[PDB]
């Protein structure tokens, strides 16, 4: 957030947090999983050829 | 946990280890001890200007 994009005319700074929510979040929001209707995650495994 | 915390853990175990000479000799760390280093941090703003 504290990243510096530009410095302004009145002298104030343009921080990245000024022009962006900055949050921790998924690389993708493609998969949403659920065990018995409850919040979940998992990894399915695919046995290697042979 | 991070380096520091592990380094503690390690010492705990390593100290607790070396107080049973009855059974366990030369319990040592195989790696290296932390050391000093000279960090040349840049002021971003400053460079911009």
């Amino acid at each position: 957030g504290k990243i510096l994009l530009k410095v302004n005319q009145d002298g104030s700074r343009v921080l990245l947090r000024d022009v962006a929510k900055i949050e921790l979040g998924g690389e993708n929001y493609d998969i949403i999983a659920e065990f018995n209707g409850q919040p979940a995650s998992g990894l399915g495994i695919k046995l290697a050829t042979g | 946990l991070g380096h520091e915390k592990l380094t503690q853990a390690r010492n705990q175990l390593l100290a607790e280890a070396a107080k049973h000479p009855d059974m366990l000799t030369s319990v040592r760390p195989n790696g290296l001890e932390d050391t000093p280093q000279f960090k040349i941090d840049i002021d971003q703003e400053k460079a911009q200007a």
